[PDB]
């Protein structure tokens, strides 16, 4: 057995975190993985040894005593820190070949937009005249975007973007539909 | 390094395919998994030695071989039920030690290929009210209607890809909430001054690269055969 | 490679009482590498239906088996075991004293 | 019963 | 009493002729109750006892698997052995392996065992506090060093001290019925007529098990060390063991020697003469 704690943590930036891992029986070796969707898991680090401590740049890893738990830590929490964080170990007492995967923490980290501008713009296609989308931009992190309670309406949730030459970060979704009365102005009451 | 040989994969129903992956960590274990959205790993089959292997938690449909070191491929059946899925191949040193994963390889699966059709792409030029309340200039780039949802997008500037600035959906919406097979649609933003957007000779292409259909694929029907292709739009700056 | 020479124990399982029936054991032990031909003769005569026991090993790694036969002691007939190893310089041959 | 988990020399 | 579960292993390369032989076999004190033959046609793990056979299909299916990935194994040890000395493809070659626990009188857990031999010649074992090891040459520090970075003893030791012991036990209790009796060995004494002068005293021990004993000789006080021998104990080859011990002696002199049998068939140990 494997329990991952908690599910979800939300964490504005600069707090600290810790989150854990945990089984009711012991582990011969205990992994910490990020994963992105998509993408192959990430080996953080491998722990072994009862009551041990690691450290990986902000990340601290601790190992319980009788090997039945462990925790990360991350000091001075980043956004870059957002994702699905990934526990796994080898059960000693199983004697087998295989690792046992926990179900991942998900980390969310907010970003400190500092100057936040709150619009809806009206965009128009580059070729044609009628085509158009809804751009919801320049929010702060305290704000959720809904999904579309229509299904005429499409809208996407939250991508961070990151222009890193003018140190410059900032939050959009996007929407648009097959209407044409449709309008960018209400787009986004949800 | 564990390499996973496609990255993407489309079949019908029925069609047995061969998944591969390779590594050279001289590694003894290895490890197959796969995963549905928005759930976790599931262990299929794994090695623990060259010329050994058994069965994970789900082998039902899979079939593996273990006759080279380097080397552990899977199939999918056609007894397999639910074969659409991520999957995963690891690593590591011994069995039961700390395992190193591949990329990762998409299976889709469709009980029947005239669901299948490229994105259709467009891109939306800055909105005037932005500039001028910000002196950013937001290009959004539309990928729509494509199917399976096998697709990398992507941003060119100039003839150039770029990464600053750039977001994309990280998952696809449905268009047809309704069927298994359905059309998807993904979009992006690409973010830039006022001017650098209003240079009337900056080129902005959004790219995307569908995988599809290949070119000797049995294509029955009349309108033109979806295979692998790269779609795209482009908006040129304006003063 | 390090080689060691088979030790050997000819002996019956039960005492034996002749015309009862009893067996013919033949322990090979101490020996190094495993590779090993062992023959149960009786007059000369290679007994037919020979059996051993599972390759094993003592603590020193060095080897043992444990041949054998279901035998029937009569007074004036000889029971022996023979062996042939890479560390003999030919076939070694042990007598069944059944006073051993 | 013996070891579950195998590793090479 | 003290007990003892163990397993052994044999690889031995026929190069050109097949690839290696596998044999292995398991212990309970001195009771084989397991095999494995790679030659052998069943392609499975045996019983070799009969209270073993109170184990399921389960227990015989996961058996079998787990031993044909060690014959595996020690397959790739024979290729990567050969490379780490420098040796050829026609030279047969051996690995041999073996591991297990101990028990005390209140079978809780006593001691541990892991090691291997290459040749016949210690190659690496696993030390008594399951969390070091001993390499014999620089060879097999190179084991040493993988096994160490991918943390093989800390997984080993979770077996040797726990699952090791959980099996011992079960067989323990199973096989109760002749694992846990005691046999008594069947003494007498022996005389023959060695030079004219000199007589031969043989003092036997017979069907007992397990096969731990002793057989002391003495005279009117204490030992007699010299002119003595002592056979390797042997088995009978129905689960019982036997072995003897001689005298010399000058003619005349024989029943003033007395054999002595300790074992823990016997409440007392017993005395013989001639």
């Amino acid at each position: 057995l494997l329990e991952q704690s908690p599910q979800f943590l939300s964490i504005q930036e600069g707090e600290n975190l810790t989150v854990y891992c945990n089984s009711s029986s012991v582990f011969s070796s205990l992994q910490w993985y990020r994963q992105e969707p998509g993408e192959g898991p990430v080996l953080l680090v491998t722990v072994v040894t009862g009551g041990e401590v690691k450290k990986l740049k902000r990340l601290t890893f601790q190992f319980g005593d009788a090997r039945k738990d462990s925790s990360l830590h991350i000091t001075a929490a980043q956004p870059g820190d957002t994702g699905l964080y990934l526990c796994a170990g080898a059960i000693g007492p199983s004697n087998t070949g295989k690792l046992i995967f926990g179900k991942g923490t998900k980390l969310s980290v907010k970003p400190n937009i500092q100057n936040p501008d709150p619009a809806v713009y009206q965009l128009r296609d580059s070729k044609s005249s009628d085509k158009s989308v809804c751009l919801f931009t320049d929010f702060d992190s305290q704000t959720n975007v809904s999904q579309s309670k229509d299904s005429d309406v499409y809208i996407t949730d939250k991508c961070v973007l990151d222009m890193r030459s003018m140190d410059f970060k900032s939050n959009s979704a996007v929407a648009w539909s097959n209407k044409s009365d449709f309008a960018c102005a209400n787009a986004f009451n949800n | 390094g564990i390499t996973q040989s496609p990255k993407y994969l489309f079949r019908k129903e029925g069609q047995n395919v061969t998944l591969s992956c390779e590594q050279n960590l001289n590694h003894d274990a290895m490890y197959w998994y796969r995963q549905d959205p928005g759930q976790g790993l599931r262990l299929i089959y794994y090695s623990q030695i060259v010329n050994d292997f058994q069965k994970g938690d789900i082998a039902e449909g899979y079939s593996v071989s273990r006759e080279k070191k380097e080397s552990f491929p899977l199939t999918v059946t056609s007894a397999q039920a639910n074969p659409t899925a991520f999957y995963l191949c690891a690593s590591s040193i011994r069995s039961s030690y700390e395992q190193y994963f591949g990329p990762g390889t998409r299976l889709t699966v469709t009980e029947d290929l005239k669901n299948v059709f490229p994105p259709e792409v467009a891109v939306f030029e800055p909105s005037e009210a932005e500039i001028s309340h910000t002196q950013k200039a937001t290009l959004v780039c539309l990928a729509t209607g494509f199917y399976p949802d096998h697709v990398e997008l992507s941003w060119w500037v100039n003839g150039k890809e770029v990464h600053s600035g750039v977001c994309t959906d990280p998952q696809p919406l449905k268009e047809q909430p309704a069927l298994n097979d359905s059309r998807y649609s993904l979009s992006s933003r690409l973010r830039v001054s006022a001017t650098f957007w209003q240079n009337p000779r900056n080129h902005f292409r959004c790219q995307v690269q569908f995988y599809g259909l290949s070119e000797n694929d049995e294509w029955t029907q009349d309108r033109a055969k979806p295979v692998t292709q790269i779609v795209s739009a482009e908006a040129w700056g304006r003063a | 490679m390090i080689q060691r020479t088979p030790k050997i124990q000819v002996y019956s399982r039960h005492p034996a009482e002749n015309g009862k029936s009893n067996f013919l054991n033949c322990y090979v032990s101490g020996f190094h590498p495993s590779d090993i031909e062992v023959d149960l003769l009786k007059n000369g005569e290679r007994i037919e239906k020979v059996e051993h026991s599972d390759l094993s090993f003592s603590k020193d790694w060095s080897f043992y088996l444990l041949y054998y036969t279901e035998f029937t002691p009569t007074e004036k007939d000889e029971y022996a075991c023979r062996v042939n190893h890479v560390t003999l310089s030919q076939p070694k041959i042990v007598k069944w004293d059944r006073d051993m | 019963g013996i070891l579950g988990f195998v590793f090479t020399l | 009493g003290s007990h003892s579960m163990r397993y052994f292993f044999t690889s031995v390369s026929r190069p050109g002729r097949g690839e290696p032989r596998f044999i292995a076999v398991g212990y309970v004190d001195d009771t084989q109750f397991v095999r494995f033959d790679s030659d052998a046609a069943s392609q499975r793990m045996e019983p070799r006892a009969p209270w073993i056979e109170q184990e399921g299909p389960e227990y015989w299916d996961g058996e079998t698997r787990k031993v044909k990935a060690h014959s595996q194994t020690h397959r790739v040890d024979l290729g990567t052995l050969r490379g780490y000395y420098n040796q050829s493809e026609a030279g047969s070659h051996t690995v041999q392996r073996m591991y297990g626990c101990d028990v005390g009188s209140d079978w809780r857990f006593l001691r541990g065992y892991h090691q291997y031999a290459y040749d016949g010649k210690d190659y690496i074992a696993l030390k008594e506090d399951l969390r070091s090891w001993t390499a014999a040459d620089m060879a097999a520090q190179t084991t040493k060093h993988k096994w160490e970075a991918a943390h093989v003893a800390e997984q080993l030791r979770a077996y040797l001290e726990g699952t090791c012991v959980e099996w011992l036990r079960r067989y323990l209790e199973n096989g109760k019925e002749t694992l846990q009796r005691t046999d008594a060995p069947k003494t007498h004494m022996t005389h023959h007529a060695v030079s004219d002068h000199e007589a031969t005293l043989r003092c036997w021990a017979l069907s007992f098990y397990p096969a731990e004993i002793t057989l002391t000789w003495q005279r009117d006080g204490e030992d007699q060390t010299q002119d003595t021998e002592l056979v390797e104990t042997r088995p009978a080859g129905d689960g019982t063991f036997q072995k003897w011990a001689a005298v010399v002696v000058p003619s005349g002199q024989e029943q003033r020697y007395t054999c002595h049998v300790q074992h823990e068939g016997l409440p007392k140990p017993l005395t013989l003469r001639w």
